[PDB]
């Protein structure tokens, strides 16, 4: 149920130690990478400072060597504490607004603003409820209820029994009269009054009743980013815009107004500001109007620490005409901070291919491995990673309990990795269209 | 019943160990790419999928598409397939990675059961009860009703929201109309006039019902077929409910909108809250990419993105194009015009020409299909068209000779309507060649070059 | 066999058959499974721009310094510059006044529509009655610059004896009405409805800002009508008096038998 | 307090007699334009200007923004102060010479004084007295207070739910009011209530303050163009119905001039030019220094600071003429160009001291010299980036300060992009499956 394997399913964490920042060589999933994952571990630990600006690192390096991998091992080893946004540099050429400020927002999304305030609420089954509508209305009541300790009458306002007949308060239900507003969240139901629920289905979950005292005070954490506090406020009922991407250019003063208040708020013990991490996946897709951009959007207090990808070599930027490295402008690369990946070696190569057939509890013969080693030597991880996942399933058609080189076989035969898939190309020129001839036969 | 390019595929044709039988359920040969579709098959079918690719390469006119339909009927109807085309994405009011997130949505489909609570009755006292609106300049506003619905085994007596009267007022709902409410939204569809005010002299054609037999709270459990981005569209625009948004909201006109990351996650909890229960079942499936050349680098590079989710379904993209020119960026030139990035992705099915044999047997099964029965000499002779000229040529020279046939009294097509309809329809190779031959100079019977 | 589309919201669900017997209370229970949990700080005490509590000190004065002082739509601020080349100098002409300008320039497009609901019209009256060529085309000197407003096929075409102008006007109702496209069953419907998303935020103030924005009664009672108790204290009056909904706003459904709803009746 | 790129900027470090003076309050050197930017600073003081344009030479990597910065906190909080980059001028709803203006209307400052009087407290009674004026008594945990309301502040009052007890939170200049909450004396009535109890404030129940608060013109053009925030719920829907950015026409700001100077003219409020710090200034095309070109001889424009680092470069939007800086020498010769000279190598050691000391980094001498040598040989932004990673290659190892062997550490982790260029061409050579796609 929506945890379907994916290509980056097996990655717990960056992996390293947190002591010495020693990159141990196979933790956590990910496995090989030694000199990046020790400058991803320092990036990290200078994250969970919070005392520095938003920075720009670039994870520069080859396809198919790991750096969407240590993206997501930064993304795993911070939990839902330091908002980690993912940002795949094509989402910004929108209709609905300008470039710079979908650029903008992408941007206010990663600074929280962590707020503890508490709450008063009440666990319980509801022994009974007697509501004085006899012509009548709701104008006075008594409802019991009871924890597996406590046991308590309550007298209700008129604003609670038209609380209590809009949910429905049954003689059994597990409740939660938050007290502070009035809304009640029906946790179950309980078991003990099986008998007396006629109108559910057969299959029915039954909770017990709740253990402990019946009115207690929550201390609960919110974090909300400074791109929800500007959506929210830009209409009359605005937050729906976040939703539904129908906000629009939003004017400048109300996110100066709101960067004066989180200060207003932290200066005054209130809030606490929290700075997240901006991943820019592919980073050369976009044209110099954007890097004369983020050239300034690195420099204010409120500036996420921004991590990004680039694959390119010496290549052209958009935009503009003239080539530069990596995709990138020479006044922004000035900037950034470049993190250099490696090709992997054949028995890094092995275990990663031994970590993904773990991942999807395929059985392997240790020939079937050698064999899966020697294709991904000459075809790169991501072809070998499918041929795993091909291989498992061809064991499966014959009624086969391990793969072996007879299945490895056959998928290395149906379907071809690129290098074959070129040359096909090459040798197919006549009848596939390459830009002006169509020969048939 | 109309016959279609895509008619006599009913399948891959496939035998119990996986090998693929030529000359079977419509395809002819073709077996290094039924056997790969196969395993493509049972790969969507065993749900250890997250985002794989499959490119179908080969050259125009060998059959890319009739796999895909092929799986399509190899799936079934309960598996979501959702074929699209790369040119279709480039909208006008959504980016088009919006357009792209929304076919990956509409490519995974769920399966809820749900319990209705219906209250089906005949409305037999409708009155209002307003109750205190002091001097605020709207003035008095109803709060409270007591309608009183009856059905055929024991009536009720029931007091209702103002939102529900709203809902009941814009129905239009008299005494004696037969209505059921519905308490899940609140909205209430008025039925008609009960069968005991009928009368056979009337005008306003109404539709009588009888009174509804049973109780009057029933309460009836049904199953739905609901994709992912249904339930998108339905949190984006919302079109449920009594309220001024959910109302005002379906008299405007309907824009497609972007969706954000928020939402696809938060429904994305809450459909893993539905399968915590028991109750949905969730079944992922196919996004069918044809001609994915012409999506541009922009895509491919969202394409990663949108295939590194812990849900997303298979991509099968389809690509007749060799050593081409991306859309996007004119300056590299890479195979099939997928960019050398993400073709690393793919698992590449080739798809090989066609023999002078196999173009026979695509000709008689293609024949049996449409009705047109005919001689051996004119199927030789539709076969040396195709080994001369092209494939998908060959077939459309089989439904203007049938014309002709009944034109000349025949019923099997012969020699002679085919020598005949080679000359009225001609191709576009002698085209071209008169093209060339006859436009010499641009003039008054020239051609404008 | 009757059925519905499906439903994602978070509804009531009743317990039993046997305990609510004869009179019940339906309760508005329609809630969104999608929700959004602000804090009390930002929803409600000082995080909004608009909501003039203490901590916000801002919203008070930027209220008032920015709709009632120093506004050029106020009447004082009009009353000054009205008089030659200066800028409120055709305000004169057109057929208003300051206090129809002023409720023009601060109301939204609704309430401005409410008023519209109850303005008879009578520029298109002129060209049915002064319409000789001796009365030289008379239009009143304060509704001057309103020409569209006055010379109108429209007006002229609804007074004719012959309707050969009058189905040629409106000839799209007459062909949408004669190809049957109201008696046609609907045959497609969304496969899923949703409430919108609400705010869990925990004060009193959340869930009145929630009933006066999301329900609002002045926007229901403008679109709806008038109660019936309002319609017997307006018609059993010595005089005639006036109604803040003049008639029901809501638009004409263009489908007969499915009007607003999705729900289907089997046939 | 934490760390950004110009944290150790504190003003331009002058003397009385306007002249820079070296290593003073976070700059390190530069002192020609240090003193012209003193002048810049006294001229937008003097309220003589009308429109000024001032733009910065010098590559990237010398000190640009920092003395824009070095401006902005020379003027302090009062005057207003907009930096844009060029690049947020285009927009898909207006033109982008209306966002021009918008920021030339976001410069300028209007100052009001106000003494709010505000009343917390909980309400005794409810009367209404004529048949109209309602009486309110404000008791508070000092003394309740009688209160007689106009009748449409009372509309105000009654459109929120106050009933009896309510706490509420009247304004009595601006008649802004809140409903706080239920008061705990009243908590115990029935059971469940749903309310926010709250206690009895043990204040004053008049408390009398006074606020000075700017508005900007851009503000007053949106709240006179379209009502705002407070009757706008038809803005719920979002399609069309939005505030979307609509094209200020000249009229509407030409009679909110007006408005303005006859509320200046009653002694009420106070005007104060600001700056528009525009940077990046070759991202401006041709369709804008033809704009601004007229829109500098308003006699209400504020002073604009360009700035500029590329040379002899292509003019954007009309690809036949080449000039200096990006700016097209129409517009060109408005402006004062003030030039930014590089950093010499006893320069650069001043400005790692104080950058270390600004981060809380020490360091030894013998380390310095090394951060220095990458300084000379590479870049000065890529130096300074070396002491914030090596402090955290520090404290893991067991030591306080940064030694050389840290920052040794750091240049090997943590390449520029000079070596990685090199990497880049030489060690990627061959284009096939391990190798990069240029
Ligand atoms: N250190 C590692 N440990 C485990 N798996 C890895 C590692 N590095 C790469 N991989 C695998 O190799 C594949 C390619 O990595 P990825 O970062 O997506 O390539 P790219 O950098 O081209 O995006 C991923 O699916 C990932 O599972
Ligand atoms: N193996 C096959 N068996 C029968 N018909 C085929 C086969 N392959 C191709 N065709 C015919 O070729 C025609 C076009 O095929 P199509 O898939 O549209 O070509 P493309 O691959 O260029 O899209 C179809 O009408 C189909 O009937
Ligand atoms: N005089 C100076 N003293 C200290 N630091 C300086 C000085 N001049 C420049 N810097 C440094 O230069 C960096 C800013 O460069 P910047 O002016 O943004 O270049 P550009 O304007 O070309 O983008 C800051 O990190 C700041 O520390």
């Amino acid at each position: 149920g929506l945890n379907l394997i994916a290509a980056h399913s097996h990655i717990r964490g960056l992996g390293v130690d947190a002591d010495t920042l020693e990159p141990r060589p196979s933790s956590q999933g990910l496995v090989g990478q030694e000199k990046a994952r020790k400058a991803a571990a320092v990036v990290l630990e200078m994250i969970k400072q919070g005392k520095i600006a938003g920075r720009a690192v670039l994870i520069a390096g080859p396809p198919s060597t790991g750096k969407t991998a240590i993206a997501m091992g930064m993304a795993q080893s911070l939990g839902q504490d330091v908002p980690f946004t993912t940002l795949a540099a094509s989402e910004i050429f929108s209709l609905e607004m300008s470039k710079t400020e979908a650029l903008t927002q992408a941007f206010r999304k990663s600074i929280g603003v962590r707020i503890k305030e508490e709450s008063e609420i009440m666990e319980g089954e509801v022994v009974e409820i007697q509501i004085d509508r006899s012509t009548g209305g709701a104008k006075q009541g008594k409802l019991t209820i009871k924890t597996t300790d406590m046991e308590a009458i309550y007298d209700m306002g008129s604003k609670m029994i038209d609380a209590m007949t809009k949910e429905r308060v049954m003689a059994g239900d597990i409740i939660s009269i938050d007290k502070s507003s009035g809304k009640i969240t029906k946790l179950g139901r309980s078991y003990a009054r099986s008998r007396d629920y006629d109108a559910m289905g057969v299959d029915t979950k039954f909770l017990q009743c709740p253990e402990g005292e019946l009115q207690k005070r929550k201390e609960v954490v919110h974090t909300v980013s400074l791109h929800e506090i500007d959506v929210i406020n830009s209409r009359t009922q605005g937050f729906l815009a976040l939703f539904s991407g129908d906000t629009g250019e939003i004017r400048s003063e109300i996110r100066d107004q709101i960067n004066t208040k989180v200060a207003e708020w932290k200066e005054e013990g209130k809030a606490e500001i929290v700075p997240g991490v901006l991943f820019i996946d592919e980073v050369h897709m976009l044209d110099i109007e954007c890097f004369s951009y983020i050239n300034r959007a690195l420099e204010s207090d409120l500036a996420p620490i921004v991590i990004m990808a680039s694959n390119r070599g010496v290549s052209r930027i958009r935009g503009t005409d003239y080539k530069s490295p990596h995709g990138l402008p020479l006044d922004f690369l000035d900037r950034v901070v470049i993190i250099n990946t490696h090709p992997y070696t054949p028995d890094e190569l092995r275990q990663i291919l031994s970590i993904r057939a773990q991942e999807e509890e395929v059985d392997l013969t240790p020939d079937a491995l050698a064999l899966l080693t020697k294709i991904g030597q000459e075809a790169g991880l991501r072809y070998a990673s499918n041929l795993i996942t091909t291989s498992q399933l061809i064991a499966a058609k014959r009624r086969a309990k391990q793969v072996g080189v007879e299945d490895v076989q056959r998928s290395f035969k149906l379907f071809y990795d690129p290098a074959r898939s070129v040359r096909f190309v090459q040798e197919s020129e006549k009848r596939l269209i390459g830009n002006d001839g169509v020969v048939d036969f | 019943h109309r016959t279609a390019a895509h008619t006599h595929i009913k399948g891959l044709g496939l035998n119990s160990s996986g090998i693929a039988e030529k000359q079977a359920a419509g395809f002819v040969g073709q077996c290094a790419a039924r056997e790969a579709c196969g395993v493509v098959v049972d790969l969507i079918k065993a749900h250890k999928m997250a985002g794989r690719g499959v490119l179908l390469a080969g050259g125009p006119g060998t059959g890319k598409t009739a796999l895909a339909l092929a799986i399509s009927q190899e799936l079934g109807t309960k598996i979501p397939f959702c074929p699209i085309t790369g040119s279709e994405i480039y909208s006008t009011e959504v980016k088009k990675t919006e357009v792209l997130m929304e076919n990956f949505r509409r490519a995974i489909g769920l399966r809820v059961r749900e319990t209705k609570d219906v209250y089906e009755g005949e409305v037999t006292e409708m009155t209002p009860e307003e109750a205190e609106n002091p001097l605020g300049g709207y003035g008095k506003t109803i709060s409270t009703l007591l309608i009183g619905l009856k059905s055929a085994r024991g009536q009720k007596k029931l007091r209702l929201d103002p939102s529900i009267y709203e809902a009941i007022q814009k129905e239009r709902v008299q005494v004696g109309d037969v209505i059921y409410i519905e308490t899940n939204t609140g909205a209430c569809k008025r039925v008609g006039r009960s069968d005991a005010y009928a009368t056979e002299f009337d005008l306003e054609a109404e539709e009588y019902v009888p009174i509804p037999k049973g109780e009057v709270h029933k309460k009836k459990e049904i199953v739905q077929d609901v994709t992912l981005h249904d339930l998108d569209v339905a949190n984006a625009r919302p079109q449920g409910g009594q309220d001024i948004i959910s109302m005002m909201g379906q008299l405007m006109k309907p824009k497609m909108t972007e969706i954000t990351d928020k939402l696809r996650m938060e429904i994305n909890k809450v459909v893993q809250k539905y399968i915590n229960q028991g109750v949905a079942e969730l079944i992922p499936g196919v996004l069918f990419i044809d001609e994915a050349h012409m999506l541009d680098i922009e895509c491919f590079t969202y394409l990663n993105k949108a295939l590194e989710s812990p849900i997303a379904p298979i991509v099968v993209l389809a690509s007749n194009r060799g050593i081409a020119t991306i859309r996007g960026a004119d300056d590299l030139k890479a195979a099939h015009g997928i960019p050398p990035d993400f073709l690393q992705r793919l698992l590449i099915i080739p798809t090989h020409p066609y023999e002078p044999d196999e173009i026979r047997r695509i000709v008689r099964i293609r024949a049996q299909t449409e009705g047109v029965q005919l001689t051996d000499a004119a199927v030789d002779r539709v076969a040396e068209h195709g080994v001369r000229i092209s494939l998908r040529y060959c077939l459309q020279l089989l439904a203007p000779a049938s014309i002709l046939a009944r034109v000349n009294g025949r019923t099997q097509v012969d020699v002679q309507d085919i020598a005949e309809a080679e000359e009225l329809f001609l191709d576009a190779r002698r085209s071209a060649n008169i093209l060339t031959s006859t436009g010499e100079s641009g003039g008054l019977h020239g051609f404008i070059s | 066999d009757t059925s519905s589309p499906f439903f994602c919201g978070h509804f009531a669900e009743t317990g039993s058959f046997l305990r609510e017997g004869t009179n019940v209370a339906l309760g508005y229970s329609t809630r969104s499974l999608v929700e959004y949990r602000l804090p009390r700080l930002i929803w409600c005490d000082g995080g909004r721009l608009d909501k003039p509590g203490p901590g916000n000190l801002v919203a008070g004065f930027r209220s008032k310094y920015l709709n009632h002082m120093m506004n050029i739509w106020t009447p004082e601020n009009i009353r000054s510059s009205l008089e030659g080349i200066e800028n409120f100098t055709w305000l004169r002409f057109v057929d208003t006044s300051l206090q129809e300008a002023y409720r023009a320039s601060h109301t939204d497009v609704f309430a401005r529509a409410v008023d519209l609901a109850s303005k008879q019209n009578r520029l298109g009256h002129m060209q049915i009655v002064y319409d000789e060529p001796e009365d030289k085309k008379w239009t009143p000197v304060h509704a001057l610059f309103q020409i569209c407003e006055r010379e109108n096929p429209k007006a002229v075409a609804e007074i004719t004896t012959e309707g050969v102008l009058r189905d040629l006007m409106n000839i799209a109702r007459v062909k949408y009405r004669e190809l049957g496209l109201c008696r046609l069953e609907k045959a497609a419907r969304p496969r899923a409805s949703a409430p919108p998303i609400e705010v869990v935020c925990d004060s009193r103030s959340a869930v009145i800002e929630r009933e006066n924005i999301m329900f609002h009664p002045a926007m229901r009672k403008a679109l709806f009508g008038p109660t019936p108790s309002e319609i017997k204290e307006a018609s059993f009056g010595p005089r005639p008096v006036t109604l803040y909904p003049p008639r029901a706003l809501l638009p004409a459904p263009d489908h007969d038998k499915q009007r607003f709803t999705n729900i289907t009746v089997p046939s």
